[PDB]
RNA sequence: UUUACUUAUUCAAUGAAGCGGAGCUGGAAUUCAUUUUCCACGUUCUAGCAUUCAAGGUCCCAUUCGGGGCUGAUCCGGGUU
């Protein structure tokens, strides 16, 4: 206040120094970022096939929150605990001489593409969850259509990683559960009908579902200037 | 097999809001068949017709109105003021030998991003107990009357486009204004607009095209 | 050049080691004149848009 | 037969640009933010002539609007422009001689120079010594400015298309004979070796297509198809007319 | 048999800086009852000066010897043109 006196500075066109502006939109971009972003963007440019159009189309957050809320206690034996599996049938089958059946059969979450694929053909699985991931689209396209023609459940979720993280892997893509618990049997039933009206029957309408055909905010707002300011004012 | 008359649809032409009886005539255009129609493709058409039959007057039977195609709503397309041409027997009748004729050029624009050009041709007459069947001008007469007509029209056409332009040309305010002004010395009769035509419109936008409807 | 003193090489004046000072005289008079003509042609705008 | 001059010059070596001493090229200030919006307070450095041309160039330096910086850009010659002329550049900068902005952002009949089919090209057509261009049509629907070139072209460009008012400083350059082919030798000193030229009726059959004959003549009609072979190309390429020139070329 | 939008294909251009839309203010047709809408958005006497998160406006500092954003300069959305 005592000696705080200011003066004005113009910035308005053809004069004055233009300071720290948010270049975020128009910045120099390399070949790697160039294709990965315009990749999912060229995927919204043309119409998504009848087979796809389901990729981006998925389950709701809250329902999937429980499909992981109990799946965490279903973490397989890591290097240290898998080595602890070998020390339980070594201090039992020798010190008490057991007949193989000493440690109870596994009751955790299932992992494995080729195998969880064979689980739906023999429908030996109690539940099946599918992921809308994988770089090669045409590589895992048969997961949803087989579950449909065999009657096995499939809920496309956002997280093929958590499938394998709480399973000792990195990726898995198929989180099945042909078993259950002497208390978590309620989770099996509840989810079988919840995921039923989630995608199983939804496919009856999603039978000939097409997507895509969308442009950027640029060809969208000026698209609402020619074709929109044509009749509607 | 040709038979193109069964492919020509009939369109009805309407009139502006500054004129009477909107129903003019029934003409033909082109109905969509072997692929091709008549909508948002060309629209490079106008209208040539006297406002005398489009109003109801005989003693005042002159001044041809020029129009332009706007938008079509279910076989009922309107038109807007985009010109006003004349006939040759109108100019060749007013202009005789032994008298003086004048040419006055002027440019006037509006506030809707519209542009048009107007003209004005002036003539002379006699006085009480006239003997001589002749007499010319003196140059210091034609200069003054020219800059007077341009003044009144360039400040009475700006704003609300051709809506106000026609609100003074049909009721003849310009004809009685210049006639009584220079009447203090040398009057001069007739002096109309003659040929006047527009040529630059804004673009589209249904918002500005609705402010002038009836 | 780089092996002399300031008070020997160039001078202890404004733009003494850049232009010539003669073409620099027609500068201060041209620059300071349109800085006062700029405040004179600045406050006139502060009233041309105040009456309305 | 052997190979001919023009066909040999196609490969390149010495048929390059005789620059080095030259000040620069012909590229103004590419259209940007303030260039498509408002304008700028331009300042001309000088009118130094290019080392190898006919009409001089206006090295217009621009006051960088991104920090205290002054980069000298380049324009062509403008009939009567002094040193220190405030040549402003902007779509919102008024129509003045030497100043530049969009053709659709200005009137018809206006004669500009260094015209370009694209705004920010820094230089395209209407750039030769002493010539001009005239805007004969303005259609504000889809930015279209119909302008005319020196021979009579109707190239309708953009309304935001770059064009500076004025003619190229250097009129009457060819309206005066050189007499001495020595100053013709002095001009090519900083251009190229596209001179001196000779008659194919003088060279041998192998040397050039007109070649041979101890009586001197072409052999086959000088008239050649507008698209002849890269060996039979030397003469009258598409002369629908030939004798009393009317400047007609593609269709006039 | 016809024209549309763009993402493939393709041009030109920069050290991807000004994009689509809309909006803060004002002006410009005036309202069928109120926002029914179109244009600009610090720089035009003159071979000048323009640059350090700009200064200000405002709050936390645990007060200091010094510092930080927001707006200023609209904001929303990532499609450099």
């Amino acid at each position: 206040n005592p000696l705080t006196h200011s003066t004005p500075k113009n910035f308005g066109i053809g004069q004055a120094v233009q300071p720290k502006r948010n270049l975020s939109r128009y910045v120099k971009w390399p070949e790697y970022v160039r294709v990965q972003r315009q990749k999912k963007i060229l995927s919204i440019r043309l119409k998504v096939p009848p087979t796809i159009a389901q990729f981006q189309y998925t389950l709701d957050r809250n329902t999937a929150a429980e499909t992981f809320k109990l799946f965490n206690k279903y973490r397989p034996e890591t290097a240290a605990e898998k080595k602890e599996r070998l020390t339980k049938e070594a201090a039992a089958v020798a010190e008490g001489k057991s007949k193989q059946d000493a440690s109870p059969k596994p009751y955790a979450v299932k992992y494995g593409l080729n195998h969880v694929v064979a689980l739906i053909e023999n429908k030996k699985a109690k539940l099946v969850l599918i992921a809308n991931d994988v770089d090669p689209i045409e590589l895992v396209v048969f997961l949803p259509a087989l579950c449909k023609k065999m009657g096995v459940p499939y809920a496309i979720v956002k997280g093929k990683a958590r499938l394998g993280t709480l399973v000792n892997q990195k990726t898995s893509a198929v989180a099945a559960l042909t078993e259950v618990r002497a208390e978590d049997e309620a989770a099996l039933a509840k989810l079988v009908s919840t995921i039923d009206a989630n995608f199983a029957d939804k496919y009856d309408e999603v039978k000939k579902h097409w997507g895509g055909g969308i442009l950027g905010n640029k060809a969208q707002a000026k698209m609402d200037k020619r074709a929109k300011n044509s009749d509607s004012a | 097999v040709v038979d193109p008359f069964t492919r020509k649809e009939w369109f009805d032409i309407k009139a502006p809001s500054t004129f009477e009886n909107r129903n003019v005539g029934k003409t033909l255009v082109n109905k969509s068949t072997g692929l091709k129609s008549a909508s948002d493709a060309l629209k490079g058409r106008v209208v040539e017709v006297c406002l005398a039959d489009l109003q109801g007057s005989e003693d005042h039977s002159f001044r041809k109105i020029k129009l332009r195609v706007d938008e079509v709503q279910g076989k009922n397309l309107l038109t807007n003021f985009h010109g006003m041409d004349f006939t040759t027997d109108k100019l060749r009748s007013m202009v005789r030998k032994w008298q003086t004729l004048i040419e006055a050029n002027v440019t006037v624009k509006t506030s809707d991003d519209y542009v048009l050009r107007i003209f004005a041709i002036a003539f002379t007459r006699k006085q009480a107990n006239q003997v001589k069947r002749h007499s010319y001008a003196q140059s210091s007469h034609i200069r003054a009357i020219r800059k007077v007509i341009s003044e009144i029209l360039t400040k009475e056409v700006q704003g609300s486009t051709l809506a106000q332009l026609t609100s003074k040309l049909i009721p003849e305010v310009i004809n009685k204004e210049i006639e009584n002004a220079t009447k203090d010395i040398f009057p001069l009769q007739n002096i109309h607009v003659r040929k006047v035509k527009l040529l630059k419109q804004p673009k589209f936008d249904v918002g500005a095209l609705m402010a002038l409807h009836g | 050049y780089a092996t002399v003193s300031k008070t020997h090489k160039t001078v202890s004046r404004a733009y003494g080691g850049s232009r010539c000072a003669n073409c620099v005289k027609e500068r201060i008079i041209r620059a300071f004149l349109i800085e006062e003509q700029k405040i004179v042609k600045k406050v006139v705008k502060e009233q041309t848009e105040a009456a309305k | 037969g052997r190979v001919i001059r023009n066909q040999r010059k196609g490969a390149g070596s010495i048929f390059t640009s005789h620059t080095r001493l030259r000040q620069g090229a012909a590229k103004l200030r590419t259209l940007d933010y303030a260039e498509r919006h408002g304008y700028i307070r331009g300042i001309v450095k000088q009118i130094v002539h290019d080392s190898g041309r006919g009409a001089p160039l206006a090295k217009v330096v621009f006051r960088d609007p991104y920090k205290y910086r002054l980069r000298e850009e380049i324009f062509i010659a403008n009939e009567g422009v002094h040193t220190g002329q405030f040549i402003y550049a902007g779509k919102k900068a008024s129509l003045n001689v030497g100043n530049v902005l969009p053709l659709g952002s200005v009137p018809e009949g206006t004669i500009v120079s260094n015209v370009e089919e694209k705004p920010g090209d820094r230089g395209a057509l209407a750039r030769a010594s002493g010539n001009y261009v005239i805007i004969i049509g303005h259609n504000p629907d889809e930015n279209k400015t119909r302008v005319r070139l020196p021979s009579g072209a109707k190239k309708v460009i953009s309304s935001d298309a770059r064009g500076v008012i004025g003619v190229i400083a250097g009129g009457g350059r060819v309206d005066k004979p050189l007499l001495k082919a020595g100053r013709a030798f002095h001009k090519y000193r900083l251009k190229r070796n596209s001179w001196p030229k000779t008659r194919g009726v003088a060279m041998n059959p192998v040397d050039h297509p007109h070649g041979g004959g101890n009586h001197q003549h072409i052999g086959k009609a000088s008239t050649i198809s507008r698209g002849a072979v890269s060996g039979q190309k030397a003469g009258l390429i598409a002369a629908r007319r030939t004798g009393l020139l009317r400047g007609s070329q593609k269709t006039q």
